[PDB]
């Protein structure tokens, strides 16, 4: 985060500014003093961030003018130290120093002041006069506080307040000329509103507050000064408190209020926890924590991650009706900065009739992302709130990394969930009949689609002996060669067409480039049935050199029924893609 | 011995450090809590 | 670890002994000094271990005799120093200094002493005279590094000896009368050869010495030094270096030179890697460290510890025979501290012919304690070394938990692996017959075991629909009443006996106490069918009361064949514990 | 200013406390190196 916080303090001679040093270290007043301290540095177990301070004297009559440059080049804050029984600092702090501070220093940062008032023991009434056009004059000077180390007024709140401007800036927060905040905040703010709201009515009931409590500052409010928050949030501003609670409105007042008095850190701290930085940002290591995958391995989602999407879904599902709406859909990507699903997605997974994306649809594209790039899920995961909702380490928690393919041959059992298999075929044969009837369209469905929104990929669930499982269907193209990712797959269905004579050439042939030599086991379909089949030209007829290379016999399909399609291929290159030295004559 | 010396006060047993560390804590509870003698920018 | 180290340094007036400290911190020598330096402090930056360092000087005209006293009682470490060009400083070494730090001190734990020899720039030829006597005298001196300030001979290399007095002792290891090592490193240094031998040879070779290498001391070696290694080990004992590599004598020899030629890390950083303490035990939080447990829920091995398991089976089984003989049984436990596994285990897992423990009996062993008491299989997968084997943060990222119950009855799914079955019937109706039939005995394999080593549990594998799964028998004896543990089931078995008319009452008693009221699948089974059938003193029919509580019919079961008993009431039993909602006229 | 303050050499831009950092690391590739001036027990 942080390297170091260095104070330095600068005033008049006899100001008692060495005083307060030695007051602090000795916890008591000495009475005669040496002219200057030391770099006396305080330990990093003083603050929760872990950030040590170093607290500097300067005298002019030990120091020189190229010395104080130097040091005030070598800086972060400044403290001006006054004395309030003279007229003559006063003076020297507009004539000189703030001057001086900003005599070197280019207008593009400045660092920020501390403006102290000593000797108030001497003094009757606590006054302020010429110290208010100074304020007004200047727009770094953030803070005037008054003390005095005779009665140990204010010793230990000096330094501390000299170290939140380093450590918990309002600088990229507070804008003082209009008097609201900045933009970056206000979007920062309602990402985090809708995140602790874990039922969508748009109110902030007693039981997510105090699971706000307990995640941002710990040790939790006590019962009745919550009711006093709400009184003076109801009191200040009409649309605060609900019936439930808090809203929106009441919750960026209570935060600007925080920023207006000067408790910084309390939106530091929420702001910091839910991963957000110094410029307002969400980070690395939040975003992209790491993970390991060996080689022929695969990812897949945990138990814990399917109940937090099944609550998303039953969180954003206002109507009840089982369905996503595209309102619902872009009231679910409001906490996103980016619109991640276009209009594919829709022609991948399954829907109702009107073409909205239901509840196995919302659970088979994330069953789909973590599959093929495993980075853009824990991306997605992450402004979602998956490590804030659930008390866990990170996002990377979710994803669990199954057994290698060839421990999996060798000792004939597979504890996996998710298969692919690729269709390989030669264009206009249907291979979009084949990738849309594990979805359950017909083709008077299949017709009333776009083709500028159009589908290579397919992932439905497949139940076989009483067990639910994912089968995924990727459509290569025709391409006459092959790359190593077209390879690599568990079972494949090689289709070809029964009107076309020449289609069981390329298919097989495709069957002796790179798919007979590597134990897959797969499948060949006949598609368009329903058409007045014609006689091949291949030399060897397609069920005898189906049957000659140890396959199981060619199946029939047609996509021109009434009705939805029947799930028996699917069932049958599931049950294939779990058993590869199960023949289907050994079954 | 030169001025590369770093000088360190220990946290234990320091009353003012305790101060500090207390007030260090962020809680939402100090809605109600005046403090004196301090005026900061926008100060109701 | 520790807390800190404080090193104390005495001696006689005008012996340069501040002059070594503020040559240390100013890395030149000074040639006038103060009488006396401060408590300059070393950071924990310095050394692995990250313990503190402080030193503390003194001089007898700048402090007092109670003073002395009590920085003298609260050290750790303590440095004489003595000049070589004077003769009343050797003198006052053991005329005092020695007498008045073991004046107060109990002859219960001595601290350990370092002498220094200062003003070897003055003389011309390093020798050594009169401390001979001294270290023959005293035990407790331990290192006699003579330096000079001046020459900076030997100034970071004396705190450094000293530190490693407090840090690194030699006091648990070493034995200096009798000259050899104590028998708890002996011991302990045994076991750590045997985990890192992956083949049980008896020896080590060039690719477990750099695996041992990369763990211990991190940056292993180059190729070439480990011939020399080799080299000097077969010269000084005959032996040593193998046709392999090192064996054990030579692995022990090398460690006891590193020990009495002063390098006591390396054995000391290859004895806390493994898990050992200052006392030469094994630490807690190795051996137990924290895994929590939601209520009904089980716990299960992974992928990767069902890898580790069959490693140390191929490792101990040297006849290749798949069976472990009571000799590779003995062979195996030698890690461990007592011996885990008595008599009733071979009755309790699958077992060849003369009664040794085969594969799946040891697979099976180990998928039982980890389902009843999962602190003992942590407990035991810590003394083989899982952690350092397998480069993982614990013993706990071995064990997986899975969901809860009512989930799965809910969402009709179930993704477990293990099964409970509790078997209730009366006494003298066959239910050891149902309980050794899991493993493949009859009645004449039944009858050759003796009543003092009689098992409750079995466990084996069950293959339902193609897929393997554990299935587990709890014998519940006949009690009147049952406890709550006694309820916690998947399903149960209700045994009758045909030849008693009375036994069908009390099961049937069982199923009305609190077994029908739950959600529990159960099944009725009948034994000693190879007998003649009386009928039943019951009110209703055993079949009429069967089938009026939607169960499925009741089956038959005789042990009094000839071959292996038939494995199909175990099928049933499993299919009705993955499936409670599917009724068997559903299927 | 009392004795109850720790006086602390920062490592970094150290020569001496770098020669503690190299002879503080734990290799067995120390088998052929002698060292001059120190005499332990049993040393050959
Ligand atoms: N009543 C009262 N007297 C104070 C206070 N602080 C300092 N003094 C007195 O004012 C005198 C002057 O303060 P110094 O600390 O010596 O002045 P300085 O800060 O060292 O200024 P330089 O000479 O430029 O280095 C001290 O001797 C104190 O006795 C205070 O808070 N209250
Ligand atoms: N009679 C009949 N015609 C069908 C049937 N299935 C598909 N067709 C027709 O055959 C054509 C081929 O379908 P496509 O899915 O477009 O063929 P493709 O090989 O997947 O190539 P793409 O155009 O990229 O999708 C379609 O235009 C349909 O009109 C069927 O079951 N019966
Ligand atoms: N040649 C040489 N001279 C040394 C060495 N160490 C110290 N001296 C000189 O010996 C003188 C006496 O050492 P001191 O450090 O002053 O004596 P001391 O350790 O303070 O002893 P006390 O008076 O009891 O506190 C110093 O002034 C050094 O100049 C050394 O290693 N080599
Ligand atoms: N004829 C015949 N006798 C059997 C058969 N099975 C068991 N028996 C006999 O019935 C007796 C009952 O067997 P047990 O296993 O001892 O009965 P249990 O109810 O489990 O009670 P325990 O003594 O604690 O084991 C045995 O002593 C056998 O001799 C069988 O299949 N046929
Ligand atoms: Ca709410
Ligand atoms: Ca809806
Ligand atoms: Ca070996
Ligand atoms: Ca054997
Ligand atoms: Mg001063
Ligand atoms: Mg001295």
């Amino acid at each position: 985060m942080k390297k170091d916080v260095r104070i330095l303090l600068v005033g008049e001679p006899r100001v008692g500014k060495t005083s307060l040093i030695m007051s602090l270290v000795s916890e008591e007043f000495p009475e005669e003093v040496p002219p200057r301290a030391e770099e006396i540095t305080i330990p990093a177990d003083v603050t929760p961030e872990r950030v040590p301070t170093h607290i500097v004297d300067y005298s002019e009559a030990e120091q020189s003018d190229e010395q104080l440059h130097q040091e005030i080049s070598q800086a972060n804050v400044i403290c001006i130290v006054y004395a309030v029984n003279n007229k003559h600092s006063i003076d020297k702090v507009t004539s000189r120093w703030i001057p001086l501070i900003n005599e070197r220093t280019d207008k593009d940062s400045r660092l920020p002041l501390i403006l102290v008032g000593n000797k108030s023991d001497l003094v009757e009434y606590s006054s302020m006069e010429t110290i208010l056009p100074i304020m007004n004059q200047y727009t770094e000077i953030e803070t005037c506080v008054e003390c005095s180390a005779k009665n140990l007024k204010n010793i230990s709140e000096l330094f501390y307040y000299a170290q939140k401007a380093v450590l918990h800036p309002t600088g990229p927060l507070y804008c003082p000329e209009e008097k609201e905040m900045k933009p970056a905040c206000i979007k920062a703010l309602t990402r985090i509103f809708k995140i602790s709201d874990q039922d969508n009515d748009g109110t902030l009931n007693d039981a997510e507050l105090n699971f706000f409590q307990r995640i941002c500052f710990n040790t939790p409010l006590a019962p009745q000064a919550l009711e006093d928050v709400k009184n003076v949030v109801r009191k200040h501003i009409s649309d605060g408190v609900a019936d439930s609670g808090l809203t929106l409105k009441g919750f960026l007042f209570l935060h600007t209020l925080f920023i207006q008095r000067g408790r910084h850190e309390t939106t530091w701290t929420v702001l910091r926890r839910f991963g957000y930085d110094d410029d307002l940002d969400l980070t690395p290591e939040y975003l992209f924590p790491l993970l390991k995958i060996p080689p022929d391995c695969t990812t897949e989602l945990n138990h814990h991650a399917y109940l937090f999407l099944q609550s998303t879904f039953d969180k954003h599902d206002l109507d009840r009706d089982c369905a996503l709406s595209p309102d619902e859909l872009k009231d679910l990507f409001k906490v996103f900065p980016y619109i991640p699903w276009g209009p594919d997605v829709n022609n991948t997974v399954c829907t109702n009739e009107r073409g909205w994306i239901t509840y196995q649809g919302f659970l088979s594209q994330w069953t789909l992302t973590t599959y093929l790039d495993v980075q853009r899920c824990l991306e997605y995961l992450g402004y979602l709130g998956y490590s804030i909702l659930t008390e866990q380490e990170s996002q990377a928690s979710a994803v669990t990394v199954t057994r290698d393919k060839k421990i999996d041959l060798q000792k004939k059992q597979t504890q996996r969930n998710v298969f692919r298999c690729n269709v390989i075929g030669v264009k206009n044969c249907g291979k979009s009949g084949v990738l849309q009837a594990l979805l359950g369209r017909n083709l008077m469905r299949q017709k009333k689609i776009r083709e500028d929104h159009k589908s290579y990929y397919a992932i439905n669930t497949v139940y076989v002996y009483g067990q639910e499982k994912y089968l995924l269907l990727h459509d290569i193209s025709e391409s006459e060669f092959l790359t190593e990712a077209e390879i690599i797959c568990d079972v494949v269905c090689l289709v070809y067409d029964v009107s076309n004579p020449k289609s069981f050439e390329y298919c097989a042939r495709i069957f002796k480039q790179h798919f007979m030599d590597s134990r897959i086991p797969c499948l060949i379909v006949a598609a368009k049935s329903d058409l007045h089949e014609v006689k091949q030209e291949y030399s060897i007829s397609p069920t005898d050199f189906c049957r000659k290379h140890k396959m199981p016999p060619p199946q029939a399909f047609t996509c021109n029924t009434a009705d939805a399609p029947s799930k028996d291929i699917f069932v049958k290159l599931t049950t294939m893609a779990m058993y590869p030295h199960v023949t289907q004559a050994d079954l | 011995l030169p001025e590369k010396l770093q000088i360190v006060k220990p946290l234990e047993g320091s009353a003012t450090l305790h101060h500090w560390q207390q007030l260090a804590q962020p809680h939402l509870g100090g809605i109600l809590d005046p403090r004196p003698g301090v005026v900061t920018k926008g100060f109701r």
